[PDB]
């Protein structure tokens, strides 16, 4: 029930502020004139780039392959991930695994203190799948949860 | 009996008046809006309920080869009543 | 002027891929340790060419077919680029 | 694959049978313009024809060349002819559609183009 | 029982038996004689044997089939041989017809029949304004339905509906000219194609 | 901009541009064929009309189905030009004529006309106001046609500033009044016309441009022909007032600076190429000079 | 502000947590002006003096072949492995784990609804919020 | 008689479909989806071919909608994925492919529903 979101609040033309002050609407040749313009004058490391959300990997990579041409790589995300020790590298780390078909093929399990219920409830249906059919039993750390 | 917008235009049924800023209007310049007054939601409330006997019923359109296909209700409810969504006719249970 | 990146193109399991495996289980730990916050990344496909990119300031690449290659001369392939 | 051949062998043998085509469509540009009147004076109807046979040179194969000469044949059969009209002769040209950009800055201020 | 089209047995071994009898006599390029529970007779052959067995049809007493009413040419763009072409014609003298279909890809192309049926001088060349099915040794091939300037072979299953055209009058020089497609009310395809096969016994395993 | 308006469509004769317009004196020669390379790209123009509903039916067409309106005027009437307008992200003004009438004079047209034009489209929040007056016009002109039409431009920008200004060369094109004039019956008179649909184009691309938000555009084209030489080059090919005839030798002009056409989006076209289309209908290669 | 499109308006590669990266083919066209997102940063380029070699959809996936060539392959998991270099690399970390209760921030079914700016700006998520708190 | 020739089959002259509709039109080969409020499928079984969309916009007059491209309404059903690729190459389109999703396999024993010891006793029968 997101589709009606998709159709509500949202953006249409490129806009960009006011010599008052405040936002208008124009067009893209317009806008990113002042742009590459300001670009052109802050590189280096005076840029970075947050994505998160609901985004690409098409962008993000022209994006960060746009930010490779001005010597800066500062590109960033909303959610943290570690990176003390091989955060980005050996893709074990940010990953599920384990197949989650696989799921099945487990009796136990260690939640961590997250809810598979409200965050990606339908982890949690191929839990409760193979709660029920084969026999599994979880442990959970932190927030008591229905 | 209609209801009308603050640049002068006709609202439908629907809430359906172009803003201010719209080159649509152009389309009554030298001409005009047609509209149906007969709003189904003012005529509709215009109409008393009917209070039957038994809790369950047929309705109809008036004809029943000649409209509202054969629909039942459960007319359970004394706080609400029950409708029938080809019509807009509403029933109680007397009782 | 500076490099700034390494990356690792593999194959899980396969004859060419070969030696990249032997790499990482022998030296991956201390390059990782010598160049702590140089942004290395490391992939493993199932039938592409084992093959490995490097940044440089300018969004600039180069690439060297490791083909075959055990892990001795990986290792050198490795340092001529962080020479 | 051992298929079988029309009209020709492979393609240096079908490569004349183009050109005599080419033999005629060279000749009745003039023709057509004068019998029946139009704007091209005469070169840029021939520019344009031979911007047609520059668009099917990518071509290898005997029999898709064996083929294309016959649809040239029936257009010049309906061009020799006043079958066709001041409007069909004159309908290649794409004259008045504006050629959008081939580039890429300009193809998507208008529409979703990739 | 009232509503079934009775069958009427009998002619369709009328049909089966004859349908025989044109196999084992002409046992080159012919596959796959069939029939139809409607008593109506199919025979497929190979395209390098079509007039022979026509001129069977044409000329044979007990295959006397000498009037020709169709030639159409049937898509199916999964297998090689996408189009299939259809004869079906007519005795005067049995009273019965036939179904007498072939194939052919995009491209190769199949003599005519234009010696042995006449009938045939325009069936054949909207094949050709249609589908771009060439043809052997057929007179004054053309264009028929199309305009003198369209290109394409449109009853083609690749050919959209509405095609690639609309023509209108430009003002500016003084013509019917053409520019791209530009709808007002896009057709509106629907997914009438319901599931349960409706059909057994009579239907696609894996 | 607002939500309609937008420019979402591809090609034209469905699309829209966003170019919603009202173009005055589109009824004879000009613009019909503007309305062309509007109507065809997708565009509501409207067309104000006070004439024979007869005299605008070749205006039916070159419209898709919504795109082309119609409604009644007059110019000698206050707030009608204004209700003409209340919708118009865009004004053009063609009005003109040869000569003056008992009602109308050269005086009243060019100039007091579009002055109402000029206000009425101010006291709307419209955006563009595309003038035609002509070149050779800057005043003192030894005829009486164009010494009018300069104060219009003059008292267009105490009107509404910031007005995109078009001062062609002569027009020609099939039914004008000017190739016509010579086919149907002297050096120092030196032209370098234009065709027409280099003219409609670069209004057309004038009404969507970032530029041209007040400056004065001459669209001249290539060939600057004499007179001699090219009246019987007609001649060559084919085989009235004091204000037209004044108008006629006083053609002479070179460029200063002003913009023109490939500064807009136009490969103008020369007269000799398609000068025959024209001339076709009186049947049975001239010397140009730079200066 | 540059209107992008949103996931049912453009043909790009999403990625779910186990790496089996998919596709997003399109349905509708975004409203109005906006455009894609990397359609966009090839202009950003290109209006500059920066010139990306991009000019359709499947150069910018020939990239993906360059960087990590997981984001081609649909509906398959690049099988991994090597996590024990993470475990010795990552043992050598040391650092403190204080004393609270871990606990995320999804918590009850009224916080879920309302999410990543889309969710929130609805009307039929928060009749669900508008129900469920009372 | 017969010649020898091994090449790609190009046909993308025979048609017209100038040049855009061509080169920048990729093409989805699937077998289509189980209308999951149906419990029917007979609508797999097959390898419906529908290539992408592009823009519908809405006709200012009427509120119609109306389009551009008239190829964007050509399903076209086919029986085995080795075709598809081959009639689609046939004419040149960036083909893209996605593979069958064949449902797996399940036991479901309804005595195990009514377990003493597992944990699949259901409730209300
Ligand atoms: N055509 C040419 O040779 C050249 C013309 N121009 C300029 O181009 C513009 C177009 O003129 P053109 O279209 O060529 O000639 P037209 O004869 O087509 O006259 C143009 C329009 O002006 C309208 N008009 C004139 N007077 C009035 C009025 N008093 N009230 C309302 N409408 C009026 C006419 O209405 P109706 O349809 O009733 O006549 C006509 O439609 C003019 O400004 C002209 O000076 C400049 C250079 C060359
Ligand atoms: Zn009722």
């Amino acid at each position: 029930f997101a589709y009606d979101g998709l159709k509500r609040q949202r953006l249409t033309e490129p806009m960009v502020r006011n010599e008052k002050g405040l936002l208008t609407y124009t067009s893209w040749e317009d806008a990113l004139s002042r742009v590459a313009g300001m670009l052109q004058n802050f590189e280096g490391n005076a840029v970075a780039a947050i994505a998160g959300g609901l985004v690409d990997a098409e962008a993000l990579v022209a994006l960060k392959d746009l930010l490779n041409k001005v010597d800066s790589d500062n590109l960033c995300t909303e959610e943290i991930f570690p990176t003390e020790g091989a955060g980005t590298d050996l893709r074990s780390n940010y990953l599920l695994n384990t197949t989650i078909a696989g799921v099945e093929e487990a009796d136990v399990v260690l939640l961590v203190g997250t809810n598979p219920r409200f965050e990606a409830p339908l982890f949690n249906a191929r839990i409760r799948k193979s709660w029920l059919h084969n026999d599994l039993k979880v442990a959970l750390i932190g927030s008591p949860v229905d | 009996g209609v209801q009308v917008s603050p640049s002068g235009e006709k609202i439908t049924h629907t809430g359906q008046v172009y803003d201010e800023k719209d080159y649509r209007r152009v389309r009554f310049v030298d001409r005009q809006k047609e509209v149906n007054e007969n709003f189904a939601i003012d005529l509709i409330a215009q109409q008393p309920v009917n209070e039957v006997e038994h809790r369950i019923i047929a309705c109809d359109g008036g004809g029943g080869a000649l409209g509202h296909p054969k629909v039942y209700i459960n007319l359970d409810k004394e706080t609400k009543t029950g409708t029938c969504g080809y019509c807009g006719l509403q029933f109680k249970q007397h009782h | 002027l500076g490099l700034r990146e390494i990356r690792v193109h593999l194959c899980q399991r396969s004859p060419g891929s070969q030696g990249v495996r032997d790499f990482i289980v022998q030296r991956y730990v201390e390059l990782k340790k010598a160049h702590p916050n140089l942004p290395i990344l490391i992939r493993e496909c199932s039938e592409v060419q084992p093959k490995l990119w490097a940044r440089y300031a300018f969004g600039q690449e180069k690439t060297v077919s490791l083909n075959n290659l055990s892990a001795d001369e990986v290792t050198r392939a490795m340092q001529n680029v962080l020479s | 694959t051992s298929v079988k051949p029309i009209f020709s062998r492979d393609l240096n043998e079908a490569k004349r049978r183009v050109r005599e085509l080419y033999r005629a469509w060279y000749r009745e540009v003039p023709n057509t313009v004068h019998l029946m009147q139009l704007d091209i004076t005469v070169k840029q109807g021939r520019d344009k024809v031979r911007e047609m046979f520059m668009k099917n040179a990518h071509v290898t194969d005997p029999r898709v060349v064996d083929l294309l000469v016959i649809k040239g044949k029936m257009e010049l059969q309906e061009t020799i002819k006043v079958w066709k009209q001041r409007t069909h002769v004159m309908r290649f040209f794409h004259e008045t559609e504006t050629p959008r950009p081939k580039d890429f800055l300009s193809k998507f201020y208008m529409g979703h183009d990739p | 029982r009232p509503t079934v089209r009775p069958r009427s047995d009998v002619t369709h071994k009328q049909l089966s038996a004859f349908g025989e009898y044109v196999a084992e006599i002409l046992p080159k390029y012919v596959q796959q004689v069939q029939v139809s529970c409607l008593d109506e007779l199919e025979i497929c052959i190979h395209p390098d044997g079509v007039i022979p067995t026509l001129t069977f049809l044409r000329d044979h007493t007990n295959a006397q089939f000498k009037s020709l009413a169709d030639l159409t040419a049937v898509d199916v763009p999964t297998r090689q041989n996408r189009f299939e072409i259809v004869y079906n014609l007519l005795s005067l003298r049995f009273n019965s017809r036939i179904r007498v279909k072939t194939y052919a890809d995009e491209l190769t192309p199949i003599d005519s029949i234009v010696s042995v049926h006449i009938a045939a001088n325009w069936y054949e060349r909207e094949v050709w304004d249609m589908f771009g099915v060439f043809f052997f040794n057929h007179p004054d091939l053309r264009r028929i339905l199309t305009d003198y300037g369209f290109e394409g072979h449109p009853f083609r299953k690749d050919f959209p509906l509405t095609g690639y055209v609309e023509l209108r009058y430009d003002d500016e020089v003084k013509r019917v000219v053409a520019e791209p497609v530009e709808l007002a009310q896009e057709f509106r395809k629907f997914d009438l194609n319901s599931p349960w096969e409706a059909f057994p016994a009579y239907r696609q395993p894996p | 901009l607002h939500h309609a308006v937008i420019p979402h469509g591809k090609g034209g004769r469905s699309s829209v541009s966003g170019v919603v317009a009202t173009v005055f004196g589109a009824t004879g020669f000009l613009g019909r064929y503007v309305v062309n390379h509007l109507g065809r790209m997708g565009s509501q123009v409207i067309i104000p009309y006070r004439c024979d509903v007869y005299d605008i039916m070749h205006l039916r067409l070159m419209g898709d189905l919504g795109q082309l309106t119609f409604l009644e005027w007059d110019a000698r009437d206050k707030d009608s030009i204004r209700k003409a307008v209340q919708h118009s992200n865009v004004v053009i003004n063609l009005i003109g004529r040869e000569w003056e009438t008992r009602n109308f004079d050269f005086e009243d047209v060019f100039v007091n006309i579009p002055r109402a034009i000029a206000q009425a489209s101010k006291e709307a929040g419209v955006e563009r106001f595309i003038h035609v007056s002509h070149l050779n016009a800057s005043m003192k002109s030894s005829s009486k046609s164009l010494r009018s039409k300069a104060v219009g431009e003059k008292e267009v920008r105490s009107v509404f500033p910031e007005a995109i200004i078009i001062r062609p060369s002569d027009i020609f094109g099939r039914e004008d009044r000017f190739l016509n004039h010579f086919a149907n019956y002297g050096f120092k008179t030196v032209k370098q016309p234009v065709y027409v649909a280099d003219v409609s184009k670069g209004i057309v691309n004038a009404t969507k441009d970032p530029d041209a938000v007040g400056k004065t555009f001459a669209f001249t084209g290539p060939n600057r022909y004499l007179l001699f030489h090219l009246v019987k080059y007609i001649f060559g090919m084919t085989h009235t007032t004091k204000d037209k005839v004044e108008r006629i030798h006083i053609s002479d002009v070179m460029p200063t600076d002003l913009p023109g056409l490939e500064d807009l989006g136009v490969q103008p076209t020369p007269l000799e190429l398609k000068s025959i289309e024209v001339l076709r209908r009186h049947r049975t290669p001239a010397k140009t000079v730079n200066y | 502000i540059l209107p992008g499109a949103a996931y049912t308006e453009k043909s790009a590669t999403y990625v779910n947590t186990e790496g089996r990266a998919q596709q997003t083919k399109v349905a509708v066209t975004p409203p109005g002006l906006a455009r894609e997102d990397w359609k966009i940063i090839r202009a950003l380029s290109e209006i500059a003096g920066i010139t990306l070699p991009y000019d359709t959809l499947d150069q910018v996936r020939n990239r993906l072949e360059e960087v990590s060539p997981n984001l081609v392959r649909y509906d398959d998991i690049e099988e991994t492995n090597y996590f024990q270099q993470a475990s010795e690399l990552a043992k050598l970390v040391n650092q403190e784990v204080l004393a609270d209760p871990l606990v995320p921030p999804q918590l009850t079914i009224k916080d879920f609804y309302m999410t990543d700016s889309i969710s929130r700006a609805s009307q039929t998520m928060a009749k669900c919020v508008k129900a469920v708190t009372e | 008689q017969l010649i020898t020739v091994d090449e790609k089959l190009d046909i993308t002259t025979l048609t017209g479909v100038p040049e855009e509709h061509i080169k920048t039109r990729k093409v989805r080969i699937f077998v289509p989806a189980r209308n999951n409020m149906q419990s029917g499928v007979n609508n797999t079984k097959k390898w419906k071919m529908e290539f992408d969309t592009r823009e519908r916009w809405e006709n200012p007059l009427m509120g119609w909608a109306s389009t551009a491209d008239p190829l964007s309404n050509m399903v076209l059903t086919f029986s085995a994925k080795e075709d598809a690729i081959a009639f689609a190459e046939k004419n040149g389109w960036s083909y893209d492919v996605e593979e069958k999703k064949v449902p797996k396999p399940k036991s479901k024993s309804y005595g195990a529903n009514f377990s003493w010891n597992k944990r699949t006793r259901v409730s209300t029968k």
